[PDB]
């Protein structure tokens, strides 16, 4: 179990920790989140009292060194850090829970939700989504725009997402026209698959990584890119049997954590009424299709 | 955006721009088969792609015979367009090629888009405008050249004959438009009006008869009437 410690909390705000969240009364006595668990991706987020505008948030993992947060007055920001000397750190995290100003992690032993949304996510791979190798934890906000975003204005604050597109000559091989864009598989499988992801778990990664941020941040080309990722297999005839089985899972745990309030914006009526109904994946989605009718049946 | 009344006249500047027309590029008869069943029987198409600033008519005949062994040939239908108007494009001298390529349905815009993808710069539009061109095949040489056809065959028309010589754009496209709209509402009305007076003939590089200028406009009132009397028996006004 680790340890994220808080300098001080001098303003009023609520903070996220993966799907729990606190409310912090400005300078409030709040030290730090503990018991946090070691072997998952973590995100610690942030919206001020003040400006329920520009929610914020740190992705990192403990395994890659001691983080800390503290708000920059300059800035008008908690930020996250790391402390580089170790015996410095723990002394710290040792002095803050003897005088128990820190939270523990809220996790039900029954439960893998957290698990279950971040299964293919790893940290190396978020750092080439959000580019900015000094750190080793990643800064993600509300408002933050996506490099096909911006395709169609600041790089350094890009989602650097894959870029998918159906109407791409990347997705439409010449002379299968027809076939490719009613049929993508082969942009699913020879393109993006084994050309550009690899393998199905850094694609279900960037997928995760895409819904969270969507539903942490409200980042609207997150939203896009989770949209489109789903799209793409869905909209493919040949598909492993092991990553429709995986999808159905990975789908049910994003639908089942999603805020009933926020179905609107974060859900495109197109994208699963095609998904769900219309594609060749329409009967492989039994699962995210039994929960999303009786949760959100008006959308359908 | 989309084609309306509103910008009608960006149709004749100078901008190279097609209408593609796909209304008869998959034609069927209807029957009955010996065991009662219905099936459909294939005929001869066209594509019709038209520059509406000079007349310039591609009239690309569609054999029967492309839709052999295919299914789903209403939705082949709109692929096998956009191949066909992607192979014209490239085909043309690059000054000669469309800036904009509007398609008279919304149906073949993305079969048209995804076929342009190596023309990034040629816009791909729809419309608004309920245009006639369906009425295509009521010309009688551009039905009879398509129902002739023996194999794939490009055939090419000037749709106003001579009338540039003699009027604008703006003004020729009314025409060509005012006499299609027409012969869709009518065919068989439209058609005895353009050849009640056997003393005015089509020459055989022309699809329309030589009428002189005051001849026309007794042709385009004869035309207005016939469509306003359809529409009061359609709907009973």
């Amino acid at each position: 179990m680790n340890t994220v410690p808080f300098t001080s909390a001098p303003i009023e705000v609520t903070i996220g920790i993966d799907q729990y969240s606190f409310n912090v009364k400005e300078n409030q006595p709040f030290h730090g989140i503990k018991d946090i668990p070691i072997g998952h991706v973590h995100v610690i987020h942030f919206q001020h009292a003040d400006n329920s505008s520009m929610r914020y948030g740190y992705w990192f993992d403990c395994r890659m060194g001691n983080f800390y947060i503290q708000y920059d007055p300059k800035d008008g920001l908690y930020k996250m850090m790391e402390e580089r000397d170790g015996a410095k750190f723990e002394n710290i995290v040792h002095n803050f829970k003897e005088r128990q100003m820190m939270v523990s992690y809220p996790k039900i032993d029954e439960d893998d939700t957290w698990y279950n949304l971040t299964e293919f996510v790893q940290m190396d791979k978020i750092r080439k989504i959000v580019r900015k190798d000094e750190n080793q934890f990643s800064y993600v906000d509300s408002s933050m725009t996506t490099v096909q975003e911006n395709e169609l204005s600041d790089p350094a604050h890009s989602l650097n997402y894959t870029v998918i597109n159906f109407k791409s000559r990347e997705a439409i091989r010449p002379g299968h026209e027809m076939e490719d864009f009613l049929d993508k598989s082969y942009y699913l499988n020879t393109v993006m698959l084994q050309g550009i992801f690899k393998n199905s778990s850094n694609y279900f990664g960037e997928l995760q990584f895409a819904f969270l941020n969507a539903m942490f941040f409200g980042n609207y080309g997150s939203s896009l890119q989770w949209h489109a990722m789903i799209e793409l297999i869905c909209s493919s005839a040949t598909v492993p049997k092991h990553m429709l089985d995986k999808l159905d899972e990975i789908l049910y745990y994003q639908i089942k954590t999603l805020p009933e309030q926020y179905s609107d914006i974060l859900l495109n009526e197109r994208v699963w009424n095609i998904c769900l109904y219309s594609s060749f994946q329409k009967n492989s989605l039994h699962n995210t299709e039994k929960i999303m009718e009786n949760k959100y049946p008006e959308l359908l | 955006g989309a084609m309306n009344s509103s910008n009608y006249a960006e149709l004749f500047n100078n901008d190279i721009k097609l209408f593609v027309d796909d209304t008869n590029v998959y034609r069927v008869t209807v029957h009955k088969t010996f065991e009662g069943n219905v099936a459909t029987k294939a005929i001869n198409g066209c594509i019709f792609t038209l520059n509406p600033k000079t007349g310039h008519l591609f009239l690309k005949i569609i054999h029967t015979s492309v839709w052999a062994g295919q299914k789903r040939l209403s939705q082949l239908a709109k692929w096998k367009t956009a191949e066909e108007v992607s192979a014209l494009v490239r085909s043309l001298p690059k000054e000669e090629q469309p800036k904009q390529i509007i398609v008279t349905r919304k149906a073949m815009l993305d079969p048209l888009e995804v076929h342009m993808l190596d023309f990034p710069n040629i816009a791909i539009r729809p419309t608004e405008l309920r245009l006639p061109f369906s009425a295509a095949m009521s010309i009688d040489k551009l039905s009879d050249v398509v129902m002739k056809a023996t194999e794939p065959q490009m055939v090419l028309f000037n749709i106003y004959d001579d009338w540039l010589d003699r009027i604008s754009s703006y003004t020729a496209f009314s025409r060509l438009t005012l006499l299609l709209r027409a012969l869709k509402t009518n065919e068989e009305s439209a058609k005895m009006i353009l050849l009640s007076d056997p003393t005015i003939t089509i020459k055989s590089y022309h699809l329309w008869p030589s009428f002189t200028d005051e001849q026309w406009i007794t042709i385009e009132s004869q035309m207005r009437d016939l469509i306003l009397t359809e529409y009061g028996r359609k709907y009973n006004v």
